[PDB]
């Protein structure tokens, strides 16, 4: 791979060439994004985008000198994050000499949890919509890497309540679970097609507790949802789920 | 009975041409196609071509076109194959074979063609039994047959009387371009002081025959 | 132009087990034929016209197939069956063979007996020292041999050779030959062959000290 | 056996089309010929091909 | 030498990659699971999955470098972990020369009582392989010693 | 004029594996044609009219495509397939060829054997000193050779040459020649060739002292 | 059978003319176009042009029009290409080839043209075997064929009698414009005292033949 | 802006033969997708991302291509494959389709059975006379129908309608309707339908005389 | 199943538009030619061209074809229909049979559409009387192109050779000649019956393995009849 990229901070765009089309053509997929940990040694490491792209194998690649990349938060947010990657030399072959395609990647753009990202890229010079575009929702606190981030841990991402829930009567469910050192207040909820029962629990000890939920419908096979009320997450803490079972479970 | 008898082996310098023959008997020569098949040592079977003895019509595997020519002579009931400009890649067994439909029902015994720019007989060294650490039950002894060319060597033991327990290994091509192999035998360790073990090495390409007695090394 | 692909290229079966091998043609043929070949002799017609047995061929063998897909089946493996089997077509020119299925005999695991041989005095007069390590009558074929000289791992100066399955006990034997200059050989004392095999719980090491008869 | 054949004398290609210059692949066996006696039990009858 | 597997833990993707919405042909039985007692000398040894898979004998095996295995347990709640098994050498034959096809197994993923387990696996480079099993309860002859 | 872009320019595949190479035309053509050329001989017609096999080409080869997009496929690589493949068109003047796909044989890694040669006295008596370092029978092709003269790393005074793949074992050999004036050679003592290769766990060095035997 | 027979190699001074020929046989000369193709050491194939032998009608790759000239001689069924003013850039292998439709079905065997204003014979120096060129019982030795022009040289060992690991490396272009080549052979280290190794170097452009004996170094 | 050109617009293929249809893009696209549509239902995704088969699609189908040139291939035509195939791109706005390749199945030639129907008395009472000629279950589709009224050839007063290929026997049926005023109809006696078709050696004529049952 | 063609003669725009002095690209294959024996019997048949062409301009009304023998004649083929391009699964193909083919002649054929070297062109050189199609030409047959005498020649004594051959209905006189390094025997034979006859030729030297040459003197070939060869062999 002879040509390389030196990437820099030029703005030079407009959050309008990214929304040139309301619908972006669905086959502009030469552009991929994946999240990568900035530091391996760290659990609460910052998360960056690894934006990689492949170049078209055709004669116009000889006219290519820069690729522009803009990332947009889309949440009634605007762009203002563009980078311009200049290619250091001209492209002599339409592919690498032992390379599926010409491939480049840029790592940057710090990522927030549970965030929708539109990323568009355009080759310089050359149509005048995005040459490549991808939609991207960053992972949340349930992802295997993001769960160790501080905001996720403090919201209960690593809480293992080990819910056991049993259909006791025609209208009651017994829910057992192990409390967390992160909080003392919990709400147990039983849900089939709608919420059929709720119970609140106050327990200050780290213990395996038990609570009866009175239900209004069929509970066998319904979901149990445990909401903890840990600090920093208010009413938006990570919920834990289980399923209601017939007890006794043996013959 | 049907028989296909092929001419004998040939050792040839690279670049020479050779013509080997296939003598048929026991059936009407002109009624059956004769095929030729190449087999490198230990590898796959490659069809070279075939000939109809009735009209002399031929067809070749195009990897052999020009290199091989097929002929017959009806008067002798004989088929011939001429292979030109032999390379070391042409060293192989070459078979003639008879077909009527699409399968072969009789094969000749094979003709070995060997391409060699020179010949070299081997050195034979003893693999002397660990008499220093006898007993435990069985001892191994052998012959190291080094630096010969081309293949093959033949190794027997005690002029052909010792076969049991004998392992003669495939030759290995050394980076020197020469071959080497070992032939070993396992015997009771108490036989090291009572029995005689001689390896008889024969390398026909160089007309070298070597007999080497393998003895326990002096221990006291 | 028809090519014949045979699978598997190499396989082993215990006596009494069922064996299947396949022959796949790049396009359609009228018949497939199969030859058996044992080391050192001519191939023999075995199954011909897809499913016919040549005279004398045991009826535990059968052939089937059509179009581009054919197979040879042994209802119950026997030791006399160990061989290479080639398929063959002549529905179009050129006549072609498949690459062959080598069928070997599976047997119980057997650990190798290991022997190490110092260079002979005859060879040392020539300037070169061959050290030979022998692994005798083991099964399966897979084995690792590592050379150590004064406990230093060697690499790039050894070659291995393996026999075919023994006709009587179905085992393999292996030679590993470490070659050194006399100069390097007379510089070190302990020559060791370390053998790894499924039939050994821990690697066995065999060694000698140079000049200690 | 639903399709049957109705046969007649037809112009064919020049007989050079039958002169193969290679070997015929030995398994092209779709066509067989054997001779049959036209009138059996009768002695000097014409001999026909059954193709 | 013959390839073996070196297996380790992997973060892995979200468990949605395991939701087969097309049915895979039912006679593709290249992935098997069974439970084994981890220590036979113990009365209560941990119960592990022995996950076995067969490698198809075609062109693509020669390009294979790793196999990924993810397990999801569903009982009273979900569990979800993944391993990546790297093959130690490249594949020289499309079947093993001392056996039949290429078969490998990984022992792990301790088994809980009364759980339905979904197991999916995929080769790298590219669920292609899938098998489930519901673990027994306290009346099973092996689990009763828990 | 139709330019034919071939990808990949160079590739290696193990025997038996599937191979694809592509030929992309700058504008549409009615047919693509393919030639095989092994080093030092004439090209051979291989696939013609996009998908037809020349007489003699095994049916493991296939060609397909249309318009501007074409490919050649080998269903199962054989050792003899190692070669350069050129695609070709004459739907428009001028007749053009593609840039070629060089197809080599992949094999297991093999570490080089390293040898070093001092300048001969005959060359010294003529005024120049060539020091030669030899890497024998290695795979893959990639190798780094660094010269050191009295432990000073050299650059710009050496040239490399590599053989084609060996016909028997598919390895490469490489020679690296360091050239010095007779004055500079006779001013320094320790000449070292340092070799880095995938088959060596650490770089191997071969050296000599000027005037040793 | 179809054959395209090309003339032999040519060493020619730049600025002189040369005409290489393509003698065809086995088919009706006038029914098929003849093409000419250049191949540099860059390995790429460059179409030069084609000719209809019927009327001599031609079309050229424009990088060659007015540098190469194609003609036919119907009476001999022969095609010709003439460079009237050869330059150093024209050294290459040149093929003729026959087409029907857009593809070439038969190729000539190739003609090497070497454009050289002068020749210079090589010096041949030994690469002497030593312990620093020995490994695994194998000794490496060779000949350095230095400072010649133009290509090619051929190197044999012991006049073709030597069976060994042979490595003749491609020539390298030195910054002087002269070429240099190494030919190496691997042999048993135990043979270096009884067997002699001679490299036979031939440089046809300068009519230089050199045989060089290669022996291990020994201290005075 | 990109448009897609498909060739051929219509084709018929013999059972068992290899089928290729092409799609050419006005400029380069990242992928092509193919849909199958049989008469009277929605298009179905068939091959997508250029070469991937939707679930359930026979493996006799494949897609390939790159840049501006793509194709869909059937290795061996089956009757079930007859349908219209559209290629499709969304590398640029607007999303566009090609105009489609209508693929029909070839069968043996079959002559039509011809039937002629006089106008009903119920219709004549209204003032108009429709004469219908029916060509039933023929192949190939091409056929000539000539109306003759008291041997005067008609023109400009007839319309034809043709069925799609029958799913079971792969034939066509055709109606030709000659329409006249009641006035002109009652002036003549002999109403004839004359049919020319490849499966008839001589033209067939069917007739009736007005007012004769 | 397609539009039909009715072809007739028409003058031609002079033989300069076809035989240009440049190469036309070899993959422009819309025009094809093959030589065909028109008569199905084994007697004398006219040998004609089968000129085929493939039809991307949409519709058209005529295609013009010119053939030049080195003669110059052109045909104009009008299409009786057109369809507003390829309805069958093949392309759109038409063929015209005509233009009698002479021995050993080079043929230039070019074609161009109406309304619209040329992209449709094909060249070919016709063979001689040993060719499997051209041997059925009347002039070849009259020179013995189809004669199969099946010569057997057998050494009887040191000075005699027995030559067997089957006569031809085209003539009655033959000369049998035996030749090694020189002519060692000759016989002029008269044979009125169509049979496999036998003739003894007196030889002066060693006749084993020599060439036997049978020259027929058919009245239409004079001294230019196709000669037949065999070899003297031993006897059973
Ligand atoms: C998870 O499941 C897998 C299978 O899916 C198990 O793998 C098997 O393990 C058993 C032993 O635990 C193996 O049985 C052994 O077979 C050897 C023969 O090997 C060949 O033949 C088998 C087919 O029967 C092939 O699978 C194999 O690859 C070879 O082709 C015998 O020789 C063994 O005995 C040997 O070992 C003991 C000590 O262990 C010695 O004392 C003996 O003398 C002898 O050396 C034994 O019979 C079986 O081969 C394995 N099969 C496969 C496919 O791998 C795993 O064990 C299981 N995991 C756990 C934790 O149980
Ligand atoms: C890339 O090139 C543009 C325009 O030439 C320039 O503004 C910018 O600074 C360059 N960036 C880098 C990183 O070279
Ligand atoms: C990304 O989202 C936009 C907006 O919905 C859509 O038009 C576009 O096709 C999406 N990208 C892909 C590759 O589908
Ligand atoms: C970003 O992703 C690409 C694509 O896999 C990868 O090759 C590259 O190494 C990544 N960048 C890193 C790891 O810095
Ligand atoms: C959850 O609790 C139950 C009941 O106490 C116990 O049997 C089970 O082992 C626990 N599981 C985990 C994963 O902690
Ligand atoms: C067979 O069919 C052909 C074509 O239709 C016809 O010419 C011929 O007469 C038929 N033969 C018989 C015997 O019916
Ligand atoms: C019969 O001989 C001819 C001439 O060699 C050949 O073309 C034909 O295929 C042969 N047929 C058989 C069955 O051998
Ligand atoms: C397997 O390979 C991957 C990628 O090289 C690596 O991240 C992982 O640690 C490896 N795992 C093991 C168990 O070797
Ligand atoms: C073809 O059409 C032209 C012009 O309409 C006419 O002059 C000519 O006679 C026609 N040819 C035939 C053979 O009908
Ligand atoms: C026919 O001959 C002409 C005149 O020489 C030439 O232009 C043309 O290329 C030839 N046709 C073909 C198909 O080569
Ligand atoms: C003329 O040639 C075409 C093309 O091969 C062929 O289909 C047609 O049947 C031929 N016609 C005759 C009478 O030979
Ligand atoms: C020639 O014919 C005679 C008479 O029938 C016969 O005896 C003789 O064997 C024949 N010889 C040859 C060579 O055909």
């Amino acid at each position: 791979p002879e040509p390389t990229i030196q990437c820099g901070s030029e703005p030079g765009p407009s959050p309008e060439w990214m929304v040139r089309h309301t619908l972006t053509p669905g086959d502009l997929r030469d552009l991929r994004v994946e999240t990568i940990k900035s530091n391996v040694d760290l659990e609460d490491s910052p998360i960056l985008m690894n934006i990689s792209w492949i170049l078209r194998a055709d004669a116009s690649i000889r006219l290519l000198k820069a690729t522009k990349i803009c990332v947009m938060g889309k949440s009634h947010f605007q762009s203002y994050s563009c980078i311009r990657c200049n290619y250091t030399q001209a492209f002599q072959t339409q592919t690498r000499p032992s390379g599926g395609k010409w491939t480049f990647s840029y790592v940057g753009f710090p990522v927030e949890l549970n965030t929708v990202y539109f990323i568009g890229a355009h080759n310089i010079p050359n149509e005048d919509g995005p040459s490549m575009a991808v939609n991207f929702t960053s992972p949340g606190c349930l992802d295997h890497v993001m769960k160790y981030k501080k905001k996720c841990i403090e919201a209960g991402s690593l809480w293992k309540p080990n819910i056991t829930a049993c259909k006791r009567s025609a209208n009651t469910v017994e829910v057992n679970f192990t409390t967390s050192p992160l909080g003392d207040r919990y709400m147990a909820l039983i849900q089939s097609t709608a919420v059929i029962g709720t119970s609140y629990v106050s327990e200050k000890e780290l213990t395996r507790t038990s609570v009866v939920v009175h239900v209004t419908g069929e509970s066998e096979g319904a979901v149990v949802q445990l909401t903890p009320y840990f600090h920093t997450c208010g009413n938006d803490c990570i919920r834990q789920r289980g399923t209601v079972v017939q007890c006794p479970q043996t013959g | 009975e049907v028989q296909l008898q092929q001419s004998g082996p040939e050792l040839v310098k690279p670049g020479a041409s050779v013509k080997i023959s296939c003598k048929t008997s026991g059936y009407t020569f002109t009624e059956y196609t004769i095929h030729w098949v190449k087999q490198n040592h230990g590898k796959s079977l490659d069809w070279i071509g075939g000939i109809n003895p009735n009209n002399g019509g031929t067809t070749y595997n195009q990897e052999f076109k020009g290199k091989a020519t097929l002929t017959v002579d009806k008067s002798s009931s004989t088929a011939y194959m001429e292979f030109r400009s032999l390379t070391s890649e042409d060293s192989a067994v070459y078979y003639c074979a008879r077909s009527y439909y699409g399968y072969v029902d009789y094969w000749g015994q094979g003709t070995t063609l060997t391409a060699a720019a020179s010949t070299k007989g081997p050195s034979v060294f003893p693999l002397a039994p660990s008499s220093k650490s006898t007993s435990g039950g069985t001892a191994a002894l052998g012959c190291l047959v080094k630096d010969y060319f081309p293949e093959p060597v033949t190794v027997s033991w005690n002029s052909g009387a010792l076969t049991s327990g004998v392992h003669t290994f495939p030759a290995v091509l050394q980076s020197s371009g020469l071959y080497s192999l070992s032939s070993v035998v396992t015997v009771p360790s108490s036989s090291l002081g009572t029995q005689t073990y001689i390896c008889n090495v024969n390398h026909k390409p160089s007309n070298t025959k070597v007999d080497k007695k393998a003895e326990p090394k002096s221990c006291d | 132009q028809i090519v014949l692909t045979q699978s598997p290229a190499i396989m082993s079966a215990s006596p009494g087990e069922k064996v299947t091998m396949t022959c796949s043609a790049s396009s359609s043929i009228y018949y497939i034929h199969w030859y058996q070949q044992k080391s050192g002799t001519s191939p023999k017609r075995w199954i011909y016209d897809t499913s016919k047995l040549a005279s004398g061929v045991p009826a535990r063998f059968s052939g089937s197939g059509s179009g581009t897909s054919y197979s040879l089946t042994i209802s119950s493996m026997e030791a006399e069956d160990a061989a290479t089997y080639y398929c063959q077509q002549w529905s179009s020119n050129p006549f072609t063979f498949g690459s062959g299925t080598k069928l070997e005999i599976k047997r119980t695991v057997a650990a190798p007996s290991v022997f190490i041989f110092p260079p002979s005095d005859e060879q040392l007069k020539s300037g070169t020292a061959s050290v030979v390590c022998l692994l005798n009558n083991f099964y399966p074929r897979e084995a690792k041999v590592q050379w150590k000289v004064d406990n230093a791992l060697q690499s790039g100066n050894s070659q291995e050779s393996v026999t075919e399955q023994d006709s009587k006990d179905s085992t393999y034997s292996l030679s590993s030959t470490l070659t050194l200059s006399k100069a390097d050989y007379e510089k070190h004392k302990v020559y060791a062959c370390e053998v790894t095999h499924q039939g050994l719980s821990s690697p066995v090491t065999k060694s000698f000290n140079r000049g200690e008869c």
